[PDB]
């Protein structure tokens, strides 16, 4: 019912990856098989289809082939973009009944590290006029993408009614998440000032609002 | 070229019938079946079925007792329809051309090569048949093609998707509020705006600046979620008027919220 990939692959930038699709005789074996490539928040490419025909505008560094009941996908000269979700697809007994891979989550290493943007946004007049208030922290350009956020005011360490993202890829394969300090409107004027500190790769950048100079 | 767009409901009650539409178009439609792909949040690709220019529907075999594929081509739309749904059907929904034909293919039996690809040592006995086969017990044998059928399969083109929630719970639209930075802030040439999404319910919503034509600069970021059950995200602009396009599908709501900087006036 399913095909088997690896769930997860790595290749360095520049070289060479494979990515295979084992099965039986009902599917890998009739001989057709296809690839596809998902990159987070996109519709879904086809790359390859009948084992070695590249679709159209597909590269040859993408690269297809079969032995037996196992098809393999081979990525060469790996670029940043190539990160994404491969599946490999067949027919099995009809033509009509498609079945797909398992999936495989390609990961392209020796990327430069990226340094976070932060901005931080206060509340505005309209939502404190509810008595809340939102401070929004939003962090893009990150790469590898994992960062630690930490909020404070007054030089003091803040947890509570604090939510934030997990890192989701950008369109130009990088990294953004946000964090979100809900406050009452009170507590937002109460105190002379709240920073967003963002931590990657062990480095922290800081954005800094203060209530009474925001007017 | 092809044009596949997905419409329907993006919250659908269990038990109930989650109901979608295609509105296909183009010259690269012909030679191909409309086909429905979804896939659940954490789940690979799962294929659903198809409709070919035959006016034949095909299933995939564990969903043909739930499924069902039409086509009214006095619309240029093909139609799904899921019965029964669970939490199990919340998934994003694709609508697909796809190639599937059965191909008689010829190929050598067991053992024997093609008289074709025998460069100088072909025996002559191939200028009678197809493919021959060599022992020392009995020297050259020959023999034709055998025939077996290869079923393609291939999705063509893809839609950009739909999600569907299958849920009991109800809607709550979201309120919009602008971002601008504090009149305190260490200055630039530069200006950020945004525009904060707050507090709605389900899953997705879309933001667009100044009806599309705004794009350069901006940068949508995916929601949080909070301990209501509440979503919540921003889209920021760097960089004339600024305004921001919420849509919020289920609960049918669109929001226009004009942003400006702060004017540090005293007004």
């Amino acid at each position: 019912a399913v095909l088997n990939q690896p769930s997860s692959v790595s290749g360095s930038l520049g070289q060479r990856v494979s990515i295979t699709c084992s099965g039986s005789s009902s599917n890998v074996g009739n001989g057709y098989v296809s690839w596809y490539q998902l990159i987070p928040g996109s519709a879904p490419r086809t790359l390859i289809y009948g084992d070695t025909s590249r679709a159209s505008g597909v590269p040859d560094r993408f690269s297809g082939s079969r032995s037996g009941n196992t098809a393999t996908l081979t990525i060469s000269s790996l670029q940043a973009e190539d990160e994404a979700d491969y599946f490999c697809a067949s027919a099995e007994d009809s033509s009509s009944n498609a079945v797909f891979g398992s999936g495989t989550t390609l990961t392209v290493l020796g990327q430069p590290k990226s340094p976070p943007s932060v901005t931080l946004f206060p509340p505005s007049t309209e939502e404190l006029n509810g008595n809340k208030a939102t401070l929004v922290c939003l962090i893009s350009d990150f790469y590898p993408g994992s960062v630690t956020v930490v909020w404070k005011a007054d030089g003091s360490t803040i947890t509570r009614n604090v939510e934030t993202t997990r890192a989701s890829k950008q369109s130009n394969s990088k990294y953004a998440a946000s964090s979100y300090l809900s406050l009452t409107s009170s507590d937002w004027k109460s105190k002379g000032s709240y920073s967003c500190e963002v931590t990657h790769e062990g480095s922290t950048v800081t954005k800094t609002v203060k209530p009474s100079e925001c007017s | 070229q092809v044009q596949l767009r997905e419409s329907g409901p993006s919250l659908v009650k269990p038990s109930q019938t989650l109901s979608l539409t295609c509105t296909a178009s183009g010259l690269s439609l012909s030679d191909k079946a409309v086909g429905w792909v979804r896939q659940a949040p954490g789940k690979a690709l799962e294929w659903l079925g198809s409709i070919d220019t035959g006016g034949s529907a095909g299933y995939n075999p564990g969903l043909k007792s739930r499924v069902s594929i039409t086509k009214d081509n006095s619309k240029s739309q093909v139609s799904l329809s899921v019965r029964g749904v669970t939490t199990e059907d919340s998934a994003t929904y694709y609508c697909t051309t796809v190639h599937q034909k059965t191909q008689l293919t010829k190929s050598c039996p067991d053992g024997y090569s093609d008289c074709y690809g025998c460069g100088a040592y072909c025996p002559y006995g191939c200028s009678g048949d197809d493919c021959y086969s060599y022992s020392s017990y009995g020297g050259y044998t020959y023999s034709s093609y055998s025939s077996t059928y290869i079923y393609e399969f291939f999705v063509d083109a893809w839609g950009q998707g739909l999600l569907v929630t299958v849920s009991s719970a109800s809607t709550t639209a979201p309120k919009v509020y602008p971002l601008s930075s504090c009149c305190g802030d260490k200055s630039s040439s530069t200006v950020t705006l945004g525009c904060l999404v707050s507090s709605y319910m389900p899953e997705p919503v879309t933001v667009t600046w100044n009806s599309g034509a705004l794009k350069s600069g901006v940068h949508t970021f995916p929601a949080v979620l909070q301990s209501s059950g509440l979503y919540s995200l921003s889209s920021m602009v760097t960089v004339q008027t600024f305004t921001c396009n919420v849509a919020h599908p289920a609960s049918s709501t669109k929001v226009d919220k004009a942003v400006e900087p702060k004017s540090c006036d005293g007004s």
